[PDB]
């Protein structure tokens, strides 16, 4: 989860960038504006970041988390961790509901005189190879992790179909 | 300190912290203009203490309506900038002293500069007489800095022509 | 505008002093590296045996290295 | 980067502009000199309000000392001038 | 320099064909694997948590007490 | 005299002059003397700094 | 050929150190000490007799 | 919240299935006897 | 868990396991399935608690990894196998939690009314 | 099995900027920058192998190189310790600091 | 070619590779590859350093250090005789310092070379060990910043009657 | 030895004849040419500590505090001029005559078997030291901190010698390595409480320990930079020198009579690296700092663990060279603008950026960075002290704590935030600041790699 | 003009997690087409 | 902290406070305002001089009279520190207890 987790945030900040630098410099969620515009690949690099540190529907990153919060759900755990993953990872949700129903969301609102330029090598071609390797990385993390103990696997109704 | 900027300053920073209350600026809109009512029914009373007070009131119901982060546009004291390029502003009395080589390495500037050094080294005196002139005892009373009659300079000008942000 | 002008504090003092570091502290650094090449290479640094017999071994070649 | 400068033609086109699509006050009588209060009798709360929205035009600065006496649009663009970084 | 980036005031934002193409692919590359995988993964992997109808096993029933 | 000499020349000195407090004499000697207690069978490392044979106790 | 001088960039270090590690290795009683190569009981002699589930 | 955990410290969560019908239940140790036939 | 042998083999920990079988035992019905041999279960090594029974399958696995190297996906099956294995095995303890949760129920109960009545 | 060796080569492949960052004073104006970058990708595939030799045979050996100091009952000298939470992570570390510095090619230019 | 029964190298057990599928050679172009690129260019100026080193040869000696009659023989005072014994003590004392050395790697070693047996191959090493380090902790351990002989000597006189003592009470 | 008592005495002629405007060159050049040979000192191997002459040898602990020394001498001189740079000649070669003599008497001191020697040539040190920062110091108001500060030395500091000679008529020699292996145990009694304490304060005046530490701060502001780096890169170091020999003796005595020391140390040492924290006038700062260092270095010398020599002894050189640089910084500060107080000026990021390097490098080596040899010292120190009691490595952490933040906080406001822009005087650097610099941080860092020479007499 | 132009037609978010639905699971729909035929 | 109250200002405080306070200031303004050609050095402003040789301290060497002082500076470094004595002494004993007899289960130690 270390590993997945630097694919996954150092992919946001360095989308954030694109929209700070891109906005002049704002960096308050307040103002901002909507997704598209002019914006497609750093807004699509934020529903693969923000949807892929959502905890994953199935990508990559949930190869870490999801098995993470079934053992962690599971046998001694003095429990009131339990309920700690749960509300927890649900807040880290939240936030990205944050972040796209304010940066992503409504018609553009914030200082005028558009300067937004996401034209250069540099910048999709940072992302563009962040992204590409982030949902092909974390699959061969995946079964790539010789194994070192019993998973759960067997896993009963409502402490397995609680993770997502 | 008068009444003028009392109020207007409350009004102002107002519409401050109402801007970083909502989102999507209409509902911004017309409740700023509830609140423009909210003070347009003021003002046409020239009773003293009356508005006074009803002002402090507003002091309370304004200190109300501030929540912990009022959005702050970069440029001033804030989370964003406020000289984010300071290490860059280095004064022009640095560079009086370069090696005559790199002296010579940008060999038309220091001629226009030097247009300047004696634009300054002929002016000063000029400057200390309308001053010294002007000024009433102590010049207690003003921080303002009056303009030249003569043609020429403005006095007090060397620092006032500054290295500009970034 | 097109170019501006920018202010830097000086570059010739820092510069100068380092290329002088530089110059001397390369200048007995290359015949020293050399040496403990040359000595190195054609040179062996030594090997063992042990004590002969009825020998009296001098004060120095207790120790490896030539140049100790 | 964050290449174009504000030039004096720029600058003077946007206070104008948004001076010009304020409705209450007509297009009639815009003019760098043309008196920001004496002409056109706006309430001073109200150039409390034009040189907020202005800021939020320009999004910077104006602390409210300076901001209080502004008045002619010409003034504006001058302030607007020497606080950024305007001239050839 | 200027890159054809046509600065603009108050008017939408020009965009190089280019990267919404970019940006579309990638969108299909997302969900295209990750229905794909679906499709090739379970959301209940194997034989299913017990249930006590084998806590019965009669046989067991105490020898001394009948 | 001040970055030539003795920061690279000295710097070669002590770099490696001779073998400093012996250590690496104690590393060879400790091989060997090791080597030598294993391969003869006695328990290496005895304690007793001074063999018990010779040495007298006072008495109550 | 330009990326082939970087490559001696790099390779130039493989000379060094590797040499430094070829002639180090043997100098030194204990380094480079690497955990025992993994043994299967496919090698050498296996022992199962398994079949089943399904 | 934190001392509400430490007067959970004691008391627990467990493995399987489910928790406390309890009466003078398990717990672990696997406990009494052992005999089938 | 089988019997105590001894601290006399000179062997702490697992060469002593808590026995040779990793868990229980199972005095019980009959004995404990098969066996793997200790000393091949060291020559690959295995971290302990990942050393169990199936480890039939589990060794299988490490050989398919190294089978094939550089196969991603290898073998799917050998993995549901001792993923299988244990799957059954982890059942067992299950069952285990319900032969002693009946006792509990049964013998309380029965024995303590039953044996309150007089 | 030196492979491995060249594992602690691309430590050193990481050591060879600061280096030129000082001793030549003049070159580095041509766009370094991209020559870290350039230097960081060598890192990530000559870091790549190991990986790979890893994940079929293990083999995980640590290298003490030359000891430091001695004192007294202790000799510590330093390790490069391949545990595979080494050889795992420094892929992902050069890899996503390719990423953040050409990024920064663009962010601070 | 250090001194092999010092430090031990179990044997090497190296597995048989087995392909067991048939795909690319990932590893095993560059293994080979390597092997023509970094090893001979390598190994031809290793070997030619080599006859360059033996067309002359050195002999330096590991020095050797007589006995004394160390503590015992020197009366309560009168340097002369002291001298010698204690630094030589000094000496003695650091040998054993490296002795600890050695073992303590040989530990170190041990674990790295099982892997995850970590309890199964090391328990003679560790034994030898405690042994060892028993010793040692036992002798030289508490004294303090200034330690010569007589301070050895207290001690051992001190664990002498403290253990005559315990053998009085053994009774 | 004698090879090196001579060289710096033909370094007074030299200085005394010489035509105007060489006498920097000559005494320069042949200082560092010294200081070759003070490099040709280390035989030192195996057990018995050389000795060269029956008057005075060298063990380890003398090598290194020596090298440091005349190592000291050309970098200390070479830094003084330009703070006059004019004046008569007469006072130019009185004044390296002075530093000459100073150093003569300091190798005397280090050098020096027999501890009446140590003592006479201890005094004979001081008053060179006396002369400089009080005939020019700078002299605000003048404090008479140069005197009645030689009095806070003897007011306390004679009755060693009565103590000592006491030593001398009852075991006879007073020759070091005779009062090794003669030296016998001392019982706990009011009589060896006395002399314990005599020895004890006598040389803990010198390190001042925090209830005494009242005597540096002035004294070191008032001393021309030349007498600062006399000060405080060594004037400490002897104090806790000789502590490391005289505590041969008193064996169970410094257990009793050690603990109370050892507390207020502890102690002073976390309220000496507060107090340093707050101030203003940046030439003390660095001052306090040498108090705490100090501080653990009693606290190290007092528990008797060989570890607590090692770090020690790595220290007392680290701490040498550290902080002698520091204060080169501090001056090379004040002749930009005339202040000696911190918050006056800022900026010199923008400005002198090269100068930055220097300042960073030097804090963060006084920061205890992990190569650095200050950590390698004050890190043993720990160890050492964590082996005492369990309990004590909340304080000494502590004191991590803190002097991260002073030695970090140095390293800001003076160095950085703004220029104050009413300045307009600093001229950039100097080819002779970087000099001086290098000569200090440049050893301090290839140290870090072959410790193994100053890692104390036990190793 | 915050509202009038190529913006207010905008979108309403699950939107976003329908953004580009219709090439992806497109090719994923042609995905099995090739252990199918 | 927190204005408030909003204080009426009254008619002296007016006339006073504004005349005399922004009197002087802009007297001191203006002072240190000069800013010439010609200063090489720094403008040297006797500010912070007071700040500097105040806070040296200087009623520091004089006296201490009693009041209060010697029991806020006493009690300042009396209850934390003897205690800690206290607790450094008591640790210490234990310590050695546990060393001189049963066993501290220090086994291998060594280095210390
Ligand atoms: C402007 C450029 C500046 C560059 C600065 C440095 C940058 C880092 C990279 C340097 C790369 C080149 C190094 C020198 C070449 C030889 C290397 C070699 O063969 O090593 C293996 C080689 C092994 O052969 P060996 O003789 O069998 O082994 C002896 C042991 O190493 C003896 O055991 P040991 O414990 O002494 O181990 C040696 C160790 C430790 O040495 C020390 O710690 C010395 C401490 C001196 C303290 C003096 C205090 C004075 C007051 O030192 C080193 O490993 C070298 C680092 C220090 C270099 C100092 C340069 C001057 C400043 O190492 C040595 O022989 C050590 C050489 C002696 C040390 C000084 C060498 C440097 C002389 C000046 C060169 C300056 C740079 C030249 C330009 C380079 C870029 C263009
Ligand atoms: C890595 C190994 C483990 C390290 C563990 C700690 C890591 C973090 C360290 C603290 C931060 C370092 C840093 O970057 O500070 C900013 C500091 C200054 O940067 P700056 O002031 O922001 O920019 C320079 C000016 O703006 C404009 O000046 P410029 O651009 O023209 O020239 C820059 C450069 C020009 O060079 C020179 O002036 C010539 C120096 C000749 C030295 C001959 C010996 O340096 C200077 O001008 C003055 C600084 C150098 C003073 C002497 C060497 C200090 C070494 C400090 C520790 C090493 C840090 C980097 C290590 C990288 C691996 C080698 O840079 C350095 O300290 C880097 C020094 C690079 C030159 C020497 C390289 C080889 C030295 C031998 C091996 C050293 C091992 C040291 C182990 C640690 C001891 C404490």
């Amino acid at each position: 989860h270390i590993c997945t987790h630097a694919f996954f945030k150092a992919m946001l900040f360095m989308c954030s960038g694109s929209i700070i630098h891109s906005l002049n410099d704002e960096q308050d969620i307040r103002k901002m504006g909507g997704l598209f515009k002019a914006m497609p690949f750093t807004t699509t690099a934020l529903i693969i970041g923000s949807l892929a540190l959502t905890g994953m529907p199935f990508l990559t990153g949930f190869y870490s988390k999801d098995l993470i919060i079934e053992s962690a759900n599971t046998s001694y755990t003095n429990a009131w961790a339990l309920l700690m993953t749960l509300v927890a990872t649900s807040f880290t949700a939240i936030y990205s509901t944050r972040i796209i129903f304010f940066a992503l969301l409504g018609q553009p609102r914030f200082p005028t005189l558009i300067n937004i330029n996401e034209n250069n090598p540099f910048l999709i071609n940072s992302i563009k190879r962040l992204l590409i390797g982030s949902l092909f990385a974390g699959f061969i993390i995946s079964n790539n992790i010789p194994p070192m103990t019993i998973p759960q696997m067997t896993m009963p109704h409502y402490l397995k179909m609680t993770a997502l | 300190l008068t009444h003028q900027q009392k109020v207007l300053q409350l009004y102002k920073r107002a519409l401050r912290h109402l801007e970083s209350r909502c989102v999507h600026r209409d509902k911004y809109r017309y409740f700023a203009c509830l609140l423009r009512a909210r003070f347009d029914e003021h003002k046409n009373e020239k009773d003293m203490v009356k508005a006074t007070q009803l002002l402090r009131e507003a002091e309370k119901e304004f200190w109300h309506g501030q929540h912990p982060q009022p959005y702050i546009f970069p440029e001033s004291p804030g989370g964003t900038s406020y000289e984010r390029y300071e290490c860059y502003k280095v004064p022009e009395w640095c560079l009086d002293d370069w090696h005559p080589s790199e002296k010579a390495m940008y060999p038309d500037y220091f001629a226009k500069r030097e247009q300047w050094k004696k634009l300054r080294r002929e002016s000063w005196e000029r400057e200390v007489k309308q001053l010294q002139e002007e000024t009433p005892v102590g010049g207690p009373r003003t921080e303002a800095l009056p303009p030249a009659r003569k043609q020429g300079d403005l006095p007090p000008l060397w620092w006032h022509i500054v290295t500009r942000p970034r | 505008g097109k170019r501006l002008f920018i202010i830097k504090p000086s570059g010739f003092y820092d510069k100068r002093f380092l290329k002088l570091l530089r110059f001397y502290i390369l200048l007995t650094g290359i015949p020293v590296v050399i040496g403990i090449t040359l000595i190195n290479v054609f040179i062996g640094e030594a090997e063992l045996a042990e004590i002969p017999e009825g020998y009296v071994p001098e004060h120095w070649e207790y120790f490896k290295h030539p140049i100790s | 980067s964050d290449a174009p400068p504000l030039t004096l033609e720029g600058i003077k086109d946007r206070v104008l502009y948004v001076l010009k699509l304020y409705d209450k006050i007509d297009p009639e009588k815009l003019s760098v000199n043309s008196h920001f209060m004496k002409d056109l009798g706006l309430d001073s709360l109200d150039q409390v309000e034009i040189i907020m929205a202005m800021e939020d035009e320009f999004g910077f600065e104006i602390p409210d000392i300076d901001a209080e006496k502004l008045m002619c649009p010409q003034e504006i663009v001058d302030y607007i001038a020497d606080k950024k970084d305007v001239y050839e | 320099g200027g890159a054809h980036i046509e600065p603009r005031y108050r008017q939408f934002p020009q965009l190089t064909r280019s990267q919404v193409i970019q940006a579309e692919f990638f969108s299909a590359t997302m969900w295209f694997w990750i229905l794909w995988r679906f499709w090739h993964d379970s959301d209940a992997v194997l034989g299913h948590f017990p249930y006590p109808d084998p806590s019965q096993w009669t046989d067991e029933e105490l020898g001394i007490p009948p | 005299f001040g970055f030539s000499i003795v920061l690279v020349l000295g710097s070669t000195f002590v770099a490696y002059l001779p073998d400093y407090r012996m250590q690496e004499w104690a590393r060879r000697e400790a091989e060997r003397l090791v080597k030598y207690r294993e391969a003869h069978g006695l328990p290496l490392m005895e304690s007793n700094c001074f063999d018990p044979s010779k040495i007298q106790l006072p008495e109550d | 050929r330009h990326s082939i001088f970087a490559f001696t960039h790099v390779l130039i270090p493989v000379w060094i150190i590797h040499y430094y590690l070829k002639y180090h290795v043997t100098t030194k009683p204990y380094t480079i000490v690497e955990k025992k190569p993994r043994i299967f009981p496919g090698d050498t002699i296996l022992e199962t007799g398994e079949v089943i589930p399904p | 919240g934190f001392v509400a955990f430490m007067l959970f410290m004691f008391w627990v969560g467990e493995t399987y299935p489910t928790y406390q019908p309890v009466g003078p239940k398990q717990y672990p140790y696997n406990n009494l006897y052992l005999e089938r036939g | 868990a089988r019997r105590y042998l001894g601290d006399a083999s000179v062997e702490p920990e697992p060469l002593r396991m808590p026995t040779f079988p990793p868990d229980y035992g199972f005095p019980e019905r009959k004995e404990r399935e098969m066996v793997a041999t200790q000393q091949e279960m060291n020559d690959a090594q295995l971290v302990l608690q990942q050393r169990d029974y199936c480890a039939h399958y589990l060794i299988r696995f490490l050989k398919c990894k190294r089978d094939s190297f550089p196969n991603f996906l290898a073998c799917k099956h050998e993995q549901h196998d001792w993923d299988y294995c244990e799957h059954l095995d982890y059942v067992k303890r299950m069952k285990e939690f319900e032969r002693e949760r009946r006792l509990l129920q049964r013998k309380k109960r029965r024995e303590q009314r039953e044996a309150d009545m007089a | 099995m030196n492979l491995f060796s060249s594992l602690t080569l691309v430590t050193l492949i990481l050591l060879t900027m600061p280096i030129a960052a000082i001793n030549f004073n003049t070159h580095k104006f041509t766009n370094y920058p991209l020559y870290v970058k350039t230097t960081i990708s060598c890192a990530f595939i000559t870091s790549m192998i190991p990986t790979m030799m890893f994940i079929h045979t293990g083999q995980e050996m640590i290298i003490s190189n030359w000891h430091w100091l001695t004192i007294q009952t202790l000799k510590l000298s330093l390790s490069f310790k391949m545990d595979f939470f080494s050889m795992m992570f420094v892929p992902v570390a050069l890899f996503v600091t390719w990423s953040i510095m050409e990024f920064s090619m663009w962010y601070m230019h | 070619s250090w001194d092999k029964d010092v430090y031990p190298e179990p044997p090497r057990r190296t597995p048989a590779p087995s392909p067991q599928t048939s795909l690319p050679n990932p590893i095993t172009y560059l293994t080979k590859a390597f092997d023509l690129l970094v090893d001979r260019p390598v190994t031809l100026v290793r070997e030619f350093i080599e006859r360059q080193h033996a067309k002359n040869k050195y002999y330096y000696y590991h020095r050797e250090f007589r006995r004394v009659p160390d503590i015992t023989e020197c009366h309560e005072k009168d340097v002369l005789c002291m001298f010698e014994a204690e630094m030589q003590w000094k000496r003695d004392y650091k040998v054993d310092q490296e002795i600890v050395n050695i073992i303590q790697e040989r530990l170190k070693a041990c674990q790295q070379r099982e892997g995850e047996s970590h309890r199964q191959n090391c328990a003679k090493e560790l034994q030898q060990f405690t042994q060892v380090v028993k010793a040692y902790q036992d002798r030289y351990h508490d004294l303090g910043a200034h330690y010569s002989a007589r301070k050895c000597l207290a001690k051992q006189k001190q664990r002498m009657l403290a253990e005559r003592k315990a053998t009085k009470e053994a009774a | 030895m004698l090879k090196y008592i001579i060289p710096t005495m033909m370094l007074m002629p030299l200085t005394w004849l010489s035509k105007n405007s060489m006498i920097w060159i000559n005494t320069t050049l042949h200082s560092l040419l010294i200081s070759l040979t003070s490099l040709l000192l280390l035989n030192q191997f195996g057990d018995n500590s050389l000795n060269f002459s029956l008057t005075f040898f060298s063990d380890s602990l003398s090598t290194p505090l020596l090298i440091l020394t005349m190592w000291l001498l050309p970098l200390m001189l070479m830094a003084s001029q330009h703070h006059l740079s004019k004046e008569n000649l007469a006072r130019k070669k009185l004044f390296i005559s002075m530093l000459i003599l100073l150093q003569l008497f300091l190798i005397m001191t280090f050098t020096a078997t027999e501890l009446i020697f140590f003592y006479i040539m201890f005094e004979a040190t001081l008053v060179p030291t006396l002369i400089i920062i009080t005939r020019w110091g700078n002299q605000t108001e003048r404090l008479n901190a140069g005197l009645y500060f030689l009095f806070y030395t003897l007011a306390g500091s004679l009755p060693l010698l009565v103590a000592l000679i006491y030593i001398q008529n009852t075991m006879g020699s007073l020759n070091f390595l005779i009062l090794q292996y003669w030296v016998q145990p001392m019982p706990n009694s009011w009589s060896n409480t006395f002399m314990w304490l005599a020895c004890m304060m006598a040389f803990m005046v010198k390190m001042p320990l925090y209830g005494l530490h009242l005597w540096l701060p002035k004294a070191h502001v008032e001393a021309p930079i030349a007498g600062s780096m006399v000060l405080a890169a060594i004037l400490l170091k002897l104090g806790g020198y000789g502590m490391m020999r005289i505590t041969l003796l008193l064996n169970p005595i410094t257990d009793f009579m050690a603990y109370p020391f050892i507390m207020l140390s502890l102690w002073g040492m976390i309220m000496t690296s507060s107090i340093c924290l707050r101030q203003t006038d940046l030439k003390s700062l660095i001052a306090y700092s040498s108090v705490s260092h100090m501080a653990l270095v009693i606290v190290a010398i007092l528990i008797q663990t060989p570890w607590s020599y090692m770090g020690a002894t790595a220290l007392m050189i680290a701490h040498g060279l550290t902080s002698s640089m520091l204060f080169c910084l501090a001056n090379s500060n004040y002749e930009r603008v005339h202040s000696r107080t911190m918050i006056l000026a800022r900026g010199l990021q923008t400005l002198l950026p090269l100068m930055a390097a220097w300042w960073l490098l030097a804090s963060l080596t006084n920061l205890a960075l992990p190569p650095s040899i200050n950590l390698i010292g004050e890190l043993f120190v720990v160890m050492s002290t964590f082996s005492w009691s369990n309990i004590t490595i909340i304080l000494m952490g502590l004191n991590m704590v803190i002097t991260a933040l002073y030695s970090l906080y140095m390293l800001i406001t003076t160095q950085r935030g703004k220029h104050t822009h009413h300045i307009n005087n600093i001229l950039p650097s100097f080819t002779r600041e970087n000099a001086l610099m290098s000569l200090h941080m440049l050893p301090l860092l290839l140290l870090s790699l072959n410790p193994k020479i100053i890692l104390g007499p036990l190793y | 003009w915050r509202y009038m132009g190529g913006f207010a037609n905008n979108v309403s978010f699950v939107g976003a997690l329908l953004k580009g639905f219709k090439w992806g699971f497109a090719a994923f729909v042609v995905a099995v087409g090739a252990e199918y035929y | 902290l927190d204005p408030a109250e909003y204080d009426i200002s009254s008619e002296t405080r007016k006339a006073q406070a504004e005349r005399l306070a922004i009197r002087s200031r802009l007297k001191r303004e203006y002072q240190l305002q000069y800013n010439d050609p010609s200063r090489r050095g720094v403008v040297e402003d006797p500010a912070l001089i007071r700040w500097t040789c105040a806070r040296s301290a200087n009623v520091y060497p004089n006296f201490r009279p009693n009041t209060k002082t010697s029991l806020l500076g006493a009690l300042f470094g009396i209850g934390p520190l003897i205690f800690w004595y206290y607790v450094f002494k008591t640790d210490r004993d234990r310590k050695e207890k546990l060393i001189q007899e049963g066993k501290l289960d220090r086994t291998f130690n060594i280095s210390y």
